[PDB]
RNA sequence: UUUGCCUCAGGGUGCUGUAAACAUGAAAGUAAACUUUACGAUCUGUUGAGGCUUAUCCCUAGUGGUAAAGUGU
RNA sequence: AAUGUUAACUCAGAACUGAAACGGACAAGGGGA
């Protein structure tokens, strides 16, 4: 219940397509927006792990189609700078579906989830399937 | 008519102009205040460009995420080869500004600061500070009563030493040092002691302060205006070029701004970092100031493959958190804070847990020669 | 390339990425069919000569 | 003439110029060369030297080559460049 | 001090340097800078690898 | 501008990375004589060793050179 | 029924090997509704 968020390293600007890998029934996300992204004249908002995406989905099932929803970026394809002396990066770039409040619509998610969200919402720490 | 989206504007007008600085040294517009209270010490150092380095420790700040667990940060450690102080100046308040009373002069000079007064030092009969070091003491005894009863404002000329640094220079550099402290009266004997010894820095600098930087940037020449200014690049349709500002005002008033950005020099400017906390006290000789207890492996200040441009390293150490400014071999002035603060990391005690040892050029394999060779052991 | 060539009758460049033209390019195919007809046709001419075969199956064959 | 072991080393003179002037620069740093280190403004190169120093390419010159020269007296004074050519040159300190 | 080891190869790790990358399978890969994992992101193997201890300990010349 | 500096070299940290040869060695398997005899992308042991490494890398009272002093006050 | 002289470039499968990469340069269609 604390917002002690920690420092994040940019990347996967708006207008990207990721995977979802979760049994949601969607298959790729494409941003199409980030919140606490503030005003700047040509900046691009960009996905932050920590950071609600808002996104559709291209592929999956139509019940969450040609609609606007909230994601998680999970895994992304950006070294992330740590304390630990050690940035954290992947290949697949991926998100999960939530709803505004945080708590995973989804019921578990295949490839490793990313554990900042856990305590940012707290219903995501229970559902963690795999974390890194 | 208004713009349709307001953007702030690029660059700060706060360092105008963008021109080459006069001089290579880092001078001091202004010097930490004094307090009656508060007893006669030193206020400033200065130094060389030793390491801007990381070193891995432990946040106490309450509720903090990483707090316990390790962490890494960034701080630096000081290149001090001992300063030789070699003059006094007073200082007293006029409504014209401060006004030099006078300067006396070290009995005995060194030849490296002497060769600073010469532009062909190889040339000359070296006769600077010849005559002038065979002053009786009833001149001196009156002018330091005067400086008592006269002067407020009391300044050491102090000079490196750039013999013991491997630069190529070998004219000394030369500053003067405030010195801070309680009344003229207990002044003048706390101003009688170190009067041409050279400068161990461990004197006054102390763990849990803050300091200020002072150095001059780096250089590049003539530089276009997305380079000084960081400037949008015209689209590629440009016809003239799309590495310029478009518009550079308006019709009126029919005169160009001050504040638009053009082409012209950038870098060699001067610059001063605040706010920058000093964490530890160390030496030169010694084998174990820079590790620590919990680290138990052997290392000095001693760095490993060379320096990249600036050679080896055989003076002093400190620790103080942050990043420099200016190239290699470059000289930086290090000042004390302006204003003490009583904020949690205003009073927060520092301690270290790792020490850097390792090949600071690039991607490097082994941080210490004695690893390296006992990795590998039998070879060719 | 006098011992490229013999390298290629021993048989290493033959892989299916040297060829910068189509079949009928590197060889005519219609001058092939030339060929084909006039050396079954020697060898028809042959058989009526030693009269192996006889001319009612000389000119179904 | 004067007895003195050297060696000049072109990848530090051409470093910086293009492949289509490498040679023609080398040509002139040792021309210049030899000219500053023998105190002489008549230096004259060797059929033999611009050779050596073409044949290898326009692209990259030889890198280096090892310098003992000797002067003339026959405005007097002037200079013809010679080289030494030995397989290995580590260890073959400057010397007289 | 303690410092874990490698994966790809068998150096200690120096926090303040490092990176990390994970492939799909979630599994833990440590390393210690572009290189160390580039090497096994380029699809090589370390047996192949000469340069590394790996090739050492794979053709028994210790 | 002679406890310097330029050049060169002894190295050093390095970079790619394994370098110049040997093979009554293997060398996919090929062909010529009455078991041996003519090639064969590579490695194997010398080879975690060469080539390059300041021109804007580091150290060396290591040695070669370091020159005409022309102008103004 | 068979054994001797003398001129092709088209296919195919077993290898291992090379930094799992190859019409190696030059030369050359982006497709679809």
């Amino acid at each position: 219940t604390l917002k002690n968020k920690m420092r994040i390293t940019l990347s996967l600007p708006v207008g990207a397509l990721i995977n979802c890998c979760d049994n949601s029934g969607g298959k790729n996300l494409y941003i199409i927006a980030v919140q606490g992204f503030g005003s700047c004249l040509n900046r691009l908002p960009a996905a932050s792990l920590g950071d609600m995406v808002l996104a559709t989905v291209k592929k999956g099932k139509p019940d969450l189609r040609k609609k606007v929803l909230n994601a998680i970026i999970c895994r992304q394809s950006k070294a992330w700078r740590r304390h630990e002396g050690y940035y954290i990066y992947f290949e697949d770039n991926a998100g999960v579906i939530v709803n505004p409040k945080g708590e995973m619509k989804g019921s578990a998610i295949t490839g490793p989830v990313a554990r900042e969200c856990a305590e940012l919402w707290p219903k995501l720490s229970s559902a963690a399937s795999a974390i890194v | 008519s208004h713009r349709k989206f307001e953007r702030p504007r690029h660059g700060s007008l706060g360092f105008l102009p963008r021109k080459r600085c006069k001089r290579l040294r880092g001078k001091i517009r202004s010097f930490p205040k004094d307090d009656k209270e508060k007893p006669p010490h030193f206020t400033a150092f200065m130094g060389y460009k030793a390491g801007m380095t990381h070193i891995v420790r432990e946040v106490d700040k309450p509720g903090s995420k990483l707090h316990k667990k390790e962490i890494v940060e960034a701080c630096t450690i000081i290149e001090c080869a001992p300063m030789v102080v070699v003059g006094i100046v007073g200082y007293r308040e006029t409504p014209k500004g401060l006004r030099i009373l006078s300067t006396v002069w070290a009995n005995h000079v060194s030849d490296e600061f002497r060769r600073r007064y010469y532009k062909n030092w190889y040339k000359s009969e070296k006769k600077a500070f010849t005559k002038s070091l065979n002053v009786p003491e009833a001149t001196k005894n009156c002018l330091l009563k005067r400086i008592e009863k006269y002067c407020t404002v009391l300044r050491a000329i102090c000079h490196t030493q750039p013999s013991k640094t491997p630069l190529r220079m070998k004219k000394a550099h030369i500053m003067e040092v405030q010195i801070n402290g309680g009344s003229m009266k207990e002044k003048l004997e706390f101003v009688k002691e170190m009067l041409e010894k050279n400068l161990p820095v461990s004197t006054v600098f102390n763990p849990n302060e803050m300091i200020d930087v002072i150095s001059v940037t780096k250089g590049h020449g003539t530089k276009g205006v997305v380079s000084r200014y960081g400037v949008k690049r015209l689209p590629r349709k440009t016809h003239r070029g799309l590495r310029k500002v478009a518009c550079i005002g308006a019709w009126h008033p029919a005169r160009v701004q001050f504040q638009i950005p053009r082409h012209g020099q950038k870098g060699y400017f001067h610059r001063t970092e605040r706010n920058k906390k000093i964490y530890r006290i160390g030496l030169k000789t010694d084998k174990n100031s820079a590790s620590t207890d919990a680290d138990i492996t052997e290392k000095k200040i001693t760095p490993m493959g060379g320096f990249p441009h600036y050679g080896v390293v055989n003076e002093d150490f400190l620790l103080l958190k942050g990043c420099v400014a200016g190239t290699k071999k470059r000289p930086i002035t290090l000042r004390k804070n302006i204003v003490p603060q009583v904020s949690r990391d205003a009073l927060a005690q520092v301690s270290l847990k790792f020490i850097d040892t390792s090949s600071k050029i690039g991607h490097g394999r082994f941080q210490t020669s004695e690893e390296k060779v006992k990795y590998y052991g039998p070879l060719k | 390339v006098r011992l490229y060539k013999l390298a290629k009758r021993k048989g290493r460049h033959m892989g299916i990425g040297k060829r910068k033209g189509t079949k009928n390019a590197r060889t005519n195919q219609k001058t092939l069919w030339i060929k084909r007809q006039r050396v079954l046709r020697r060898l028809l001419k042959r058989l009526r000569d030693s009269k192996k075969v006889d001319r009612h199956l000389y000119h179904s064959f | 003439p004067v007895t003195k072991f050297i060696t000049i080393n072109l990848s530090k003179l051409t470093h910086k110029v293009c492949y289509k002037r490498k040679a023609p620069r080398a040509i002139k740093e040792i021309r210049s060369i030899a000219g500053k280190l023998m105190h002489t403004k008549d230096v004259r190169l060797d059929v033999k030297l611009n050779k050596f120093i073409w044949s290898k390419g326009v692209r990259n010159p030889p890198k280096r080559v090892r310098v003992k020269l000797e002067r003339k007296r026959n405005e007097k004074m002037y200079t013809i460049v010679e080289h030494v050519m030995v397989d290995s040159y580590k260890g073959l300190v400057n010397e007289c | 001090v303690k410092t874990e080891a490698c994966s790809f190869s068998e150096y200690r790790i120096y926090p303040g340097r490092g990176q990390k990358y994970i492939a799909r399978d979630g599994k833990v890969y440590f390393y210690l800078s572009s290189k160390f994992a580039s090497l096994a992101l380029q699809k090589k193997k370390a047996a192949k690898l000469r340069w590394t201890q790996t090739w050492r300990r794979n053709n028994k010349k210790t």
